[PDB]
């Protein structure tokens, strides 16, 4: 047997095979019995008697021929807020801004929308995980060291100094009520590389109060947020006219002239 | 629960919100089998002469 | 005319003309009422887009 389905879903996409010879709007032939189609592949499920005529719109027209017709196009049927919604297909791109349903079988639902903030934490991670071995290889460079093969190799060169305290400053830093210091939020601002980040009081305290910690952090660029003033000082440190260019560029040109 | 009758898939910068969604019927296709039950595929009807 | 409303206890007033539209009616109503009571189009999904 023959299988004939629409591609499309919906009813909008019913089907009419009809056997007319261009009888739809080529020329009316007023439904020719083409014996074999006619006999054998009509599709108006009962159709010999001219009920639908074959005009020039919507001309689904055909044959009472051979079949019952088996599975019927349907709508998608929904129910939003109670308010009932109907779509041709089962994807549904316009239920809201930025969102898509897709729909699998009928029943209720109840979704939620949270605002999902979890990367924080490894934000938080990180961050101290690279500020503890900056100021460690910091250290290191200007450590006094008793076996005095490297105590002090940079030693006298203020620039390590400045930048670890500049950095601990900013970080020990905070404004006026509005975080009143990094510690509120569980950024265990400990003695230089011994930071420590303590998740839970992080979570906590954002998850109590997620707007006024994104406004504090946000602020970062006025009242210019947190990480806004380490993006500052550090630009001007490693900027192509800062400090450590000062230092390199005098002891490359000392090179030179030795 | 185990098996989402519809799944909701949302992007960035998307306001917080719930949705109450019940579904009732699936969205679906029409289908017509033909009754006319050949034995061969080359089945030929040679009195359909002309076009 | 002034549309007064009364949600738990609390009054709003919105102020229609002659060229009023529900976007428009929408608007005024969210905003007067500062969030207390939402207001909505949707686009019904049936053939005459029954708002």
């Amino acid at each position: 047997r023959l299988t004939l389905t629409s591609k499309e879903t919906g009813e909008d996409s019913a089907i009419s095979f009809y056997a007319g010879k261009k009888d739809a709007q080529g020329q009316y032939q007023s439904d020719p019995e083409a014996e074999n189609i006619f006999s054998n592949l009509g599709w108006e499920l009962d159709k010999t008697t001219q009920t639908i005529d074959p005009a020039k719109d919507k001309k689904g027209y055909g044959i009472k021929d051979a079949s019952l017709h088996i599975q019927t196009a349907q709508n998608a049927e929904f129910t939003l807020d109670g308010i009932k919604m109907f779509r041709s297909s089962n994807t549904v791109t316009d239920l809201g801004v930025g969102m898509t349903l897709t729909l699998n079988k009928t029943g209720e639902i109840n979704f939620d929308v949270q605002q999902d903030f979890e990367g924080v934490t490894k934000a938080m991670q990180d961050l101290v995980d690279a500020y503890n071995d900056l100021v460690t290889n910091l250290n290191a460079a200007t450590d006094y060291n008793s076996e005095t093969g490297t105590k002090g190799t940079l030693q006298g060169i203020s620039e390590v100094n400045s930048i670890r305290s500049s950095i601990l400053a900013d970080l020990f830093d905070s404004q006026v009520v509005v975080m009143l210091s990094m510690q509120d939020f569980g950024l265990s601002l400990n003695d230089a590389g011994t930071l420590s980040f303590d998740s839970s009081k992080f979570e906590q305290k954002v998850k109590e109060d997620p707007d006024s910690t994104e406004s504090f952090f946000s602020n970062i660029t006025e009242g210019k947020g947190i990480f806004s003033k380490l993006k500052a000082t550090l630009q001007e440190m490693t900027g192509k006219d800062g400090s450590i260019t000062k230092y390199d560029e005098s002891l490359t040109n000392d090179i030179k002239s030795l | 629960s185990d098996n989402p009758p519809a799944s909701l898939t949302v992007n960035s910068g998307v306001a917080l919100q719930s949705m109450n969604i019940n579904v009732t019927q699936l969205a679906q296709k029409d289908v017509y089998q033909s009754k006319g039950l050949a034995n061969d595929s080359g089945f030929v009807n040679a009195n359909l002469t002309g076009t | 005319t002034d549309l007064t409303f009364f949600s738990n206890g609390k009054e709003y007033t919105v102020t229609v003309d002659k060229n009023t539209t529900y976007r428009d009616l929408a608007d005024k109503i969210n905003e007067a009422s500062g969030g207390e009571i939402v207001a909505k189009i949707v686009n019904t999904g049936e053939k005459g887009t029954p708002y």
